[PDB]
RNA sequence: AUCUGUUUGGUGGAACCUGAUUAGAGGAAACUCAAAGAGUGCUAUGGUAU
């Protein structure tokens, strides 16, 4: 039963960025917000939830 | 053609709670909850049964969109008997008492309406329908009448305002049950007059799945309207896949 | 030539009505019923897939 | 009173519901949409919303033709081009050869299209959007889904030839 | 006659089979005759297999398994000359002998 | 009711063959089967309509077809129509056998 | 019609009986024998098919429904017209 | 795994250990469940036992 | 009508026994006593025959319409087969060609 | 069994308590309720003559064709089962395979052959006249609805001379002659 | 009317052809006995047990 609900991938976080991502940060005082960071320059703050 | 003393078959509709006359011509009709008045000058249809006289009231699809929508051909309506039912921009009781009579007396209607004029006729019709609980209230707000309403089986949004995305889905995320009906009319003009009326709705389309409501069926009104467009839709909070 | 293409044009209006419904005005003295009648096991409607 | 012709009582596996097999066992018509006048797209009208296919992008590229550019030449109206999820899955999918036509395919003049079907095939899911609006221009290059877009009345098609994209179906131009 | 007998696991069903072939499950408590067939042949022994709703009986050359109600369901051609008849309950086999000298293993689940 | 009283047997029959009734109004096609529940109704009209769309008190009868029979426009219609599809089912059948074997006798 | 006068196709009339022979009837053309003959040809393909069926009629067939029909003496069969009264009955009828 | 994941240049944990957030270079941030066979659904005392 | 010989008909098996209905000439006792309504019914029930006599010629016509335009569309539609047979013999002569 | 959830499905994926492979599809079932036999294993000693006949054709089969033996024993078979009614048609060898069933077997048994002489309306109905002692071959009554007839004595299948059958038939075309009863 | 004979409705269902089905097809009863399917109701409550 294990390797038939064995479903691991639940999404993706919006749309990505425009480059590779290289850097990942997380609000460890809070649960569900993420910091991204990409070679484009771009960072962006996600709503997990 | 449907003078006064012309007599009609009456024979149900395929939806529950719509009936239909026949005769030299076909007319749409519900059965009249509160018997003996006409609440905007419709005809009326009296049938005595044993003898108690009952009376059916005569659904103008030129004045009513959702009317409209039946004799188009509409697959599914969520509105039938006993069921809650939330009205969206109901300017006055042309076609609020029809729903009204499809649900029965089980049922209820939830007649949401902001401008005060044709609220007062809203009220006054309120009164003869006990079923009918009319909110003269903001629908771009659903937190300050909160305490009135329940989970609807259904919402329906007649409201003419040009983001009519974002109205039908707050309503629909405090009231509407999961699996729940959503039916919108789309009129082309008063959302955006720039662009042609195909890609308004092809934009509204788009703007119900993001809100998570996977639209079922589209009809266009015609010859009753012009650039109008009734999108049938289910609430499907669990998976729109 | 124009009262050909003026003739053609007509015709063809009144084709488009056998194929689909038109707007045509709206309303016309008291509201007479459906002129033709309503077909109750039928949908002229266009489903999502 | 036995009866006569008494037989033994047996499993009939034509009428038996438990089986499988047993257990198993409002027309609609519609629409012809009101933007079309027989073959004639009266709707559609500038600027244009197109949606791309995988194989457009390719192409594209091989021919050196700016997607928002490029359009802007072929119709001489402003183009919204959309790409779609499925569309986006499709090149992702195809590996890290195709990289750079991931890179531009998310160029931000280029606006997206939510989906909610589960498979990523993105043929099906275009056909079914120009069926149900008549307002999209379609950008394709592949050989099986311009035929079913030819098919359905009404529908601009367009694609990458030669140096410049071309429009088929498309009487304003 | 003779009869043998045989109880349900849970005790809530006998099945007797004549030896001149009258086949009876019954619940012997509320005395409702369950099937009841009259196979003009020999039987000689017959068990319940998971629960009540399933029997089988050893005839006069096969095994043959019979519904709740008495249908017949399958002809088990290959146990010949079956004459005692056991059924292990976790394991969901029928097990058989007789003149043969050969012990057959068979499971009900898959057949 | 079991009885299904003729007058509305008759009404019903008007109703699945409505498309004869005039010649000029060509509704859609349908069966209409006759439904295991209906009841027949009178129309009721709005005391602003009283010159537009209300029947004169004895116009009204009691059943359809006492209407329909009452105008002569329809009536005289049907005369004309059924005369010439009598010609026309008429035409060729015995009658006009008898003729041709009539005139082959001298007189 | 491609290289074709309108002059060629030209509606060539059809003639009509004699005047000393008007008491027979209509002349037929070849459109009414066409009509006659087929008529007569699908008439007798039933007969002939009957006929076999007589022939291959098998004496021993039983139908439980020989007990209700009847035959009459020449041997047709015998239907009712519309499908005897009690005497209770016909006192309430009178 | 997947397909669309190119170069994992980073990968955390939700402040709840139930759930990963990778990183790749083709510009996505994926979500994954820590235990695939795990639902993140209150389970009555039936199911937890 | 077809008239078929009494010896044949005499001899025809169970399932195919013509069923010839002899005229009544007797008067049946029913036959003089049913009432028949007079007056306001007769003129309504002429009506009924008048109105279903024009019904079904209205929709054998229209149905004969059908058949006759059926019978130029499918001689039209042939046509069309008949180019998309030949011409696609063409091309699998063009490609098997190369092949 | 209850209707089985998903997950249960993927665990149990052969369990079949009602049909299983050594059944062969019920055919056994199947032919015998078409033609309604009565003794379970009527069909099966069918089965094994059919396969008497199977494995004959094989056998000739693999000799070489133009061996006269092999034209005289394939003639032969095909002879005899042709004329037993077993097979229609005498003209393929390739019959003896193809066109030997058990249903080739059970459709010359005196129920079914009846029914084909219109003699009952239902194979059922059939046999119920053959218990009852209505049905006789030559002048030798029979009671066994197992009986099969060759083509030859198909002939004489007939009515018994009292039966009540008789004078039904008799009475209904008023034919009736009480000197012959 | 020892007039005429088409039409509407009822009765009956030859032949040929087409489709479906077949230990023929049905019917009635129930505080009857079984084997299944769907929906609905019910604090349906130990996130780690006074
Ligand atoms: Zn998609």
């Amino acid at each position: 039963l294990e390797r038939m609900f064995a479903k691991p991938f639940v999404g993706q976080l919006g749309y990505g960025h425009r480059d590779g991502v290289y850097a990942i940060a997380k609000n460890y005082g809070s649960l569900n917000k993420l910091a991204t960071g990409s070679a484009d320059g771009v960072i962006k703050y996600w709503n997990m939830s | 053609g449907a003078r006064g003393g012309a007599k009609v078959v009456i024979e149900p509709h395929r939806h529950a709670g719509v009936y239909i006359a026949r005769g030299k011509e076909d007319l749409l009709v519900t059965k009249n909850m509160a018997p003996g008045e006409s609440v905007y000058g419709e005809k009326r249809i009296s049938v005595e049964e044993p003898p108690t006289k009952v009376e059916y009231r005569v659904w103008n699809p030129f004045r009513s969109k959702l009317a409209a929508g039946i004799m188009g051909g509409l697959d599914e309506l969520f509105i039938a008997p006993g069921k809650k039912v939330l009205y969206l921009g109901a300017a006055s009781g042309t076609s609020v008492s029809h729903v009204s009579d499809v649900v029965g007396p089980e049922g209820v209607v939830y007649a949401v309406e902001f401008s005060h004029r044709p609220g007062r006729e809203l009220i006054s019709m309120a009164k003869k329908r006990p079923n009918i609980i009319p909110i003269i209230e903001d629908a771009r707000h659903p937190q300050k009448y909160r305490m009135l309403i329940g989970m609807v089986d259904c919402v329906f949004a007649d409201v003419a305002q040009p983001d009519q995305a974002r109205i039908i889905a707050l309503n629909s995320h405090m009231f509407l049950k999961d699996q729940g009906g959503v039916v919108i009319s789309i009129k082309a003009n008063c959302i955006d007059s720039t662009v042609d009326a195909e890609t308004v709705f092809a934009r509204e389309v788009q703007k119900l799945r993001e809100e998570r409501i996977k639209p079922l069926e589209q009809l266009t009104l015609e010859p009753y309207e012009r650039d109008h467009c009734i999108v049938v839709g289910r609430y499907m909070r669990s998976g729109l896949k | 030539s124009r009262v050909k293409k003026r003739k053609k044009y007509q015709k063809a209006q009144k084709k488009l009505k056998s194929v689909r419904a038109v707007y045509s005005g709206g309303q016309s003295g008291v509201y007479e019923g459906e002129k033709t009648g309503i077909k109750k096991g039928l949908t002229r409607s266009v489903k999502f897939k | 009173t036995r009866k006569f012709g008494l037989v033994k009582r047996t499993l009939n596996t034509k009428k038996d519901q438990r089986l499988k097999k047993n257990q198993e066992n409002t027309r609609n018509i519609p629409q012809v949409s009101s933007a079309l006048f027989f073959q004639y797209n009266q709707a559609i009208k500038p600027p244009y919303q197109v949606l791309i296919d995988t194989n457009f992008i390719n192409f594209s590229i091989q021919k050196k033709v700016d997607i928002v550019r490029g359009m802007m030449d072929c119709l001489l109206a402003k183009c919204n081009p959309l790409i779609t999820d499925c569309v986006m899955a499709e090149l992702e999918k195809l590996g890290p050869k195709y990289r750079i036509a991931l890179k531009l395919a998310r160029d931000p003049r280029i606006k997206r299209l939510s989906c909610s079907h589960k498979g990523t095939y993105a043929d099906d899911c275009l056909v079914h959007r120009v069926l149900q609006h008549k307002c999209y221009i379609v950008a394709t290059n592949d050989a099986g889904l311009k035929q079913r877009i030819r098919k359905i009345p009404g529908i601009p098609l367009m694609s990458v030839g030669g140096h410049a994209y071309v429009i088929e179906k498309l009487p304003d131009v | 006659g003779p009869y043998h007998i045989k109880y349900a696991k849970n005790g809530t069903h006998l099945l007797i089979t004549g030896r001149k072939g009258h086949v009876a499950s019954m619940d012997w408590r509320k005395g409702q005759l369950r099937a009841e067939l009259f196979l003009n042949e020999t039987c000689h022994s017959a068990t319940y297999l998971q629960n009540e709703q399933y029997f089988a009986v050893a005839q006069k050359k096969y095994t043959f398994i019979y519904d709740h109600e008495g249908t017949e369901l399958h002809r088990l051609k290959q146990h010949i000359e079956a004459r005692h008849l056991d059924f292990l309950p976790y394991h969901y086999l029928l097990v058989t002998a007789g003149e043969t000298g050969w012990l057959k293993y068979h499971d009900v689940s898959t057949g | 009711d079991d009885n299904m009283r003729r007058e509305v047997q008759r009404d019903l029959l008007l109703i699945k063959h409505r498309a004869a009734l005039d010649p000029k109004r060509h509704y859609k096609k349908q069966r209409w089967e006759v439904p295991e529940r209906f009841a027949i109704g009178t129309i009721i009209e709005d005391k602003s309509e009283f010159y537009s769309s209300r029947m004169n008190r004895k116009e009204r009868k009691s059943t359809i077809l006492e209407t329909l029979m009452g105008d002569e426009a329809s009536n005289k219609y049907f005369k004309r129509k059924y005369n010439e599809i009598q010609e026309k089912s008429t035409s060729g059948r015995k009658a006009h056998y008898k003729k041709m074997k009539e005139m082959r006798k001298k007189r | 019609a491609k290289l074709v006068h309108d002059v060629q196709k030209k509606q060539h009339r059809e003639r009509s009986q004699l005047t000393s022979r008007s008491r027979y009837g209509f002349l037929e053309k070849h459109k009414d024998y066409v009509k006659r003959a087929q008529d007569f040809h699908r008439k007798q393909s039933t007969l002939k098919v009957l006929r076999e069926k007589a022939k291959e009629r098998n004496p021993d067939e039983y139908y439980h429904a020989m007990h209700s029909r009847k035959t009459d003496a020449k041997g047709l069969l015998i239907s009712s017209r519309h499908g005897s009264l009690s005497m209770d009955q016909v006192k309430l009828l009178k | 795994h997947t397909k669309r994941m190119q170069h994992v240049f980073q990968v955390k944990y939700s402040m709840d250990s139930k759930y990963i957030i990778s990183g790749s270079d083709d510009g996505n941030v994926r979500l994954w469940r820590s235990k695939a066979w795990e639902r993140s659904n209150v389970k009555t005392t039936r199911e937890k036992n | 009508g077809l008239k078929v010989p009494k010896a044949v008909q005499k001899e025809l098996p169970f399932k195919s026994q013509i069923h010839q209905m002899k005229p009544q000439k007797k008067k049946t006792y029913m036959a003089k006593r049913a009432v028949v309504l007079g007056g306001d019914e007769k003129k309504a029930r002429s009506f009924i025959q008048k109105v279903l006599t024009i019904s079904k010629a209205k929709d054998s016509k229209r149905k004969e319409q059908k058949a006759s335009q059926r019978k130029e569309r499918l001689k039209k539609l042939a046509k069309m087969e008949e180019e998309k047979s030949q011409r696609d013999k063409e091309k699998k002569k063009e490609y098997f060609a190369q092949n | 069994v209850r209707k089985l959830k998903h997950h249960e499905q993927k665990l149990l994926k052969k369990v079949d308590f009602l049909e299983w492979k050594q059944d062969q599809g019920h055919r056994d079932t199947q032919v015998m309720r078409t033609y309604h036999i009565q003794n379970r294993e009527d069909y099966h000693k069918y089965n094994r003559i059919c396969g008497d006949i199977r494995r004959l054709a094989n056998k000739l089969s693999l000799l070489p064709p133009t061996d006269p033996f092999r034209r005289k024993h394939e003639q032969l078979l095909l002879d005899k089962l042709y004329a037993m009614g077993v097979l229609t048609t005498k003209s393929k060898i390739s019959d003896l395979e193809n066109k030997v069933t058990v249903s080739a077997i059970c459709r010359r048994r005196l129920p079914v052959i009846m029914h084909r002489l219109k003699m009952a309306e239902t194979i059922q109905d059939a046999v119920k006249f053959i218990e009852q002692g209505h049905v006789r071959v030559g002048p030798n009554l029979i009671n066994d609805p197992a009986y099969l007839v060759t083509r030859n004595m198909e002939d004489y299948v007939t009515w018994v001379d009292n039966s009540k059958i008789k004078k039904t038939l008799l009475r209904y075309r008023n034919q009736i002659d009480d000197f012959d009863f």
